[PDB]
């Protein structure tokens, strides 16, 4: 059972860009694709564009810091701000 | 998942946590251990997985051990769960990590973490730094239903918790709250260490195919958090 990598997370660096060191740790693409799929097949193409809409709208009301950093994971793997909002909220999904 | 918060003979605590989840063939590389800084310090330390902002386990040093297990809630809307958003509840995971960047000490994160309301339900398992300050929180989206402390000095020394409610029979399908106990029975108050409570949470079925790390923590001594993948 091996240890998993021990990664520096800076609160002071803008939400959008503190998660990056640690993106480029497991492959981006792979993780690119592998959360596009994922989401693709789970979730229907319309409801994903309506999550987009609200959530960059209405990304002043939603808390903080956390959508601005799904904002910034979702930006460096290029990734739909939905598929990014709906990886992160796989728990309250199911 | 599988939380244990205990207590030795000596006062101190130890808090362990198994995460179980599907696609884990996937998560298992992806997950890391995250110190989190903060005006030249560390704020506090926790175990996550790459794109995901939350915390489902992490540490406080010499403040709190928080950890966070599944609970089966009613069925909940897209819609429904949108509006909780800007209705101002937070997701489950998201409410750990506030309170671990924003909590002063033990008792205070345990008021944060009871009352704060959530999109789902959850169990909130906690451990602090002085003798009886471990909990279990079991969450409702509107509050506490339950709040299970340690009781020591009554021989209630560890509290264990998987998924389902702890005043209820678990189902035969799914035991692993009765293996998990029989291994802490076996180990002994005494015996209690961070190490020891790895060997229960290496325990079959308690550890089992779909299980992804394994940590075991304590606030008061921040450097030993450590964290294990397992079937990788
Ligand atoms: C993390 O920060 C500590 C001090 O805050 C430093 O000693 C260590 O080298 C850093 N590790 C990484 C992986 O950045
Ligand atoms: C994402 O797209 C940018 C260009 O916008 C490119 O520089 C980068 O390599 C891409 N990364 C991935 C993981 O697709
Ligand atoms: C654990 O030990 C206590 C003895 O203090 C016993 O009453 C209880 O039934 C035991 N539980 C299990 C699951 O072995
Ligand atoms: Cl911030
Ligand atoms: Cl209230
Ligand atoms: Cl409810
Ligand atoms: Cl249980
Ligand atoms: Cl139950
Ligand atoms: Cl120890």
């Amino acid at each position: 059972s091996p240890a998993p990598p021990r990664v520096n997370v800076s609160l002071d660096a803008a939400p959008a860009a503190r998660w990056l060191p640690v993106l480029r740790l497991f492959d981006p693409g792979l993780l690119r694709a592998a959360v596009a799929r994922i989401v693709g097949d789970r979730v229907p193409k319309w409801v994903r564009d309506v999550i987009g809409k609200l959530v960059a709208e209405m990304e002043s009301f939603l808390p903080q810091p956390y959508t601005e950093e799904i904002r910034g994971i979702s930006d460096f793997l290029n990734l739909s701000l939905a598929d990014g909002f709906i990886v992160n909220l796989a728990y309250e999904a199911s | 998942c599988t939380s244990v918060v205990a207590q030795d003979s000596r006062g101190h605590i130890y808090h362990g946590r198994n995460l179980d989840y599907p696609f884990g063939d996937l998560l298992r590389k992806m997950t890391v251990d995250v110190q989190f800084l903060k005006n030249g310090q560390i704020a506090f330390t926790g175990t996550t997985f790459i794109g995901y902002v939350g915390l489902w386990t992490g540490q406080s040093p010499y403040k709190f051990t928080v950890s966070g297990d599944e609970r089966a809630d009613k069925g909940w809307w897209w819609e429904n769960m949108i509006a909780a958003l800007f209705q101002g509840h937070s997701p489950v995971s998201w409410l750990i990590r506030t309170t671990l960047s924003e909590s002063e000490d033990f008792e205070a994160s345990v008021y944060k973490l009871a009352k704060t309301p959530l999109i789902a339900d959850v169990y909130y398992i906690v451990g602090g730094t002085a003798p009886g300050e471990g909990v279990v929180v079991t969450r409702n989206r509107g509050g506490p239903a339950d709040i299970w402390p340690l009781d020591p000095l009554n021989g209630a020394w560890f509290r264990v918790e998987t998924n389902y409610d702890h005043w209820k029979p678990v189902p035969k399908s799914d035991d692993r709250r009765t293996p998990a106990i029989k291994a802490l029975n076996a180990t002994g108050q005494a015996n209690l260490s961070l190490e020891a409570l790895f060997q229960v949470l290496s325990v079959v079925p308690v550890c089992n195919k779909i299980t992804v790390y394994t940590t075991v923590m304590s606030a008061a001594t921040p450097d030993k958090y450590m964290t294990r993948i397992r079937n990788l």
